[PDB]
């Protein structure tokens, strides 16, 4: 995906002040909150029952991590997200069979944490930036079903 | 469906949102336009540039639009049916372009309201706004 | 909103299936798995191969289901509760692959009846499955 | 998209058989009824106002064939349809602004023309590998977007 300059720019400053301990657990927790099928890859994580449960679980947190992790590396790939993301895909593709609509949702769901966190700072040219990442990885993590 | 719970948390959330309805509107409409550019081609009467007097004017009608559906959640079909019409009927709005837009109200929520944006309240806003979404595209023929 | 046309239209079509409704279920079914193969991992107490009586056992279900909505096409939230209690919360079926089913029935049936699958009745059928759909995704919480 | 030889062969041999003249109005004539807010990108076509009128309307059949072309060379080039459909994607995401998720509903709707014409004949795995073949199509002809 192509982001100018000035995308560029808006994405790698706010990214810098992420919390990356923690908003990728916020990120998982609400995308099994706000859609609760996809509560159904993820049954090991035990205490689901609740928001407060799913937020406040250690597991999710710890996924939620790796998953951020993968969204950090993503940018700084934006000129080659197939590669990165081959591994990845073949994971949530040909094991998982995650369908890849919710690849969308989950890069949706990221774009509300970080608005939820920068408030005001997170202006409308800076979310339609992060919507272009966004949707690059999750075409990139659905490159297994094309 | 929405729960009890559900319509408790929309009802606080967007009394919060107060003498800020209509601008927080034309918001989440600036942001449609600009993150997702397939949207502007159902405003060609409209400048879409920041600061716009169209896009603040309909930002307005649609929070009014919304406040309705709040105010009539259990009645939300028969609320929106001339809405419905509108969308459906005179401009073909695309169904995917509702999704859109709830995004985007979701987003400009979560950036002004902090403490009410709960997951929960996440999770009751969005089950709204697809509800809402589901009648203005009930419609088509 | 299902129009007088489009009940008539569904319900005339649905008449043409008769006791081949078991039949063109199982078949949707299959269908669907081998096309979208990720909708096969809600089965994996089935044998999803050709054949196979379990998929032809539940294709009967999916059939009178269909037929039960058809029936009370004016009631339909009220007759597909359970079903769509069972849909979202136990199983914690995608909404997604409600639209792959619902395809997948549309081509068994083309397939099936080419004198009934005219482009208004196409059209009427695409309606209500869609609805069907909405109801089956309605309880997720 | 990779089809298996099975495949290839199931999608060419179908192929050969299909009305090149008829079925892509057949199909985009069902995509405007079905799907009707797609007739907004067909004002100047003329009377659209019932399912007949659509369907008999002398420049859907007319664009239909055009589409179906499409097709037909997207199927000759399974290899490679992004660079056959570059023009077209510039044309349908740069031009129109035509939402891509109408790109699949006009693919799924060629796959019930083809059920239509051919009965029994369009098999389920008939169905499987012309399914990778219109979604291939829709990927293709979004690529402008990715
Ligand atoms: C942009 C979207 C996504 C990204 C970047 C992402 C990233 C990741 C990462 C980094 C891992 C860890 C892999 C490892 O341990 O090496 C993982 C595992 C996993 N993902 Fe995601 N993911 C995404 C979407 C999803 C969605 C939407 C679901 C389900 C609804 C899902 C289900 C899973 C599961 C179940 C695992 C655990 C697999 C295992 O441990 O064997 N992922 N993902
Ligand atoms: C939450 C969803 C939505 C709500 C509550 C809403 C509400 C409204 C309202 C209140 C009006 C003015 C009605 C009137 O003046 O008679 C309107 C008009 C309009 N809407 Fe929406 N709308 C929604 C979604 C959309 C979407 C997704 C699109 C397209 C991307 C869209 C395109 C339009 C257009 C083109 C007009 C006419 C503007 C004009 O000609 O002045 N709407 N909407
Ligand atoms: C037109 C849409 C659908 C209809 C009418 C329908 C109908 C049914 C019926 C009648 C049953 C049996 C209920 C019972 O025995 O208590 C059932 C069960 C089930 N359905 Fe569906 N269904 C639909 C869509 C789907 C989809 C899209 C999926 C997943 C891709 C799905 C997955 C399942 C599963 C996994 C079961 C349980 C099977 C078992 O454990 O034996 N359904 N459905
Ligand atoms: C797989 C999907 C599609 C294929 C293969 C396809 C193919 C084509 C072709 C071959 C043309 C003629 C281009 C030329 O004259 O050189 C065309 C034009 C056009 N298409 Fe499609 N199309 C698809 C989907 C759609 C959809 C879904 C829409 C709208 C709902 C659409 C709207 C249009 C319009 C308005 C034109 C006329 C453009 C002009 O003449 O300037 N297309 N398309």
């Amino acid at each position: 995906v192509h982001l100018t300059p000035k995308e560029k720019s808006a994405v790698t400053a706010l990214w810098g002040k992420v919390n990356v301990d923690e908003v990728g657990g916020e990120a998982l927790g609400r995308l099994l909150v706000v859609y609760p099928w996809t509560q159904r890859f993820f049954e090991s994580f035990g205490d689901l029952s609740t928001p407060d449960a799913v937020m406040g679980n250690p597991k999710v947190k710890a996924h939620g991590k790796k998953v951020l992790g993968a969204f950090s590396d993503g940018l700084a790939h934006l000129d080659n997200l197939k590669g990165t993301f081959a591994t990845l895909s073949e994971l949530h593709c040909d094991k998982l069979h995650v369908d890849p609509e919710n690849f969308r949702l989950l890069g949706n769901v990221l774009v509300c944490v970080l608005a939820h966190h920068f408030g005001k700072e997170f202006t409308p040219p800076v979310q339609a930036a992060y919507q272009k990442v966004v949707a690059g990885v999750a075409n990139a993590l659905a490159h297994k079903y094309h | 469906v929405l729960s009890p719970a559900d319509k408790t948390n929309v009802k606080a959330a967007w009394g919060k949102v107060g003498a800020h309805a209509g601008e927080y509107g034309a918001e989440a409409l600036e942001r449609m336009f600009l993150s997702f550019p397939t949207t502007k081609t159902y405003f060609p009467h409209f400048d879409l540039s920041h600061g716009s007097a169209q896009v603040k004017g309909h930002g307005k009608k649609v929070a009014d639009a919304l406040t309705n559906a709040v105010a009539h959640v259990d009645d939300m079909p028969n609320a929106l049916s001339a809405l419905s019409d509108l969308h459906a009927h005179k401009l073909r709005v695309d169904p995917v372009n509702f999704k859109l837009l709830s995004h985007c109200l979701l987003v400009t929520l979560a950036a002004h309201l902090p403490a009410e944006f709960t997951p929960a309240v996440h999770a009751s806003l969005d089950k709204f706004l697809a509800s809402v979404s589901t009648v203005l595209t009930s419609k088509y023929r």
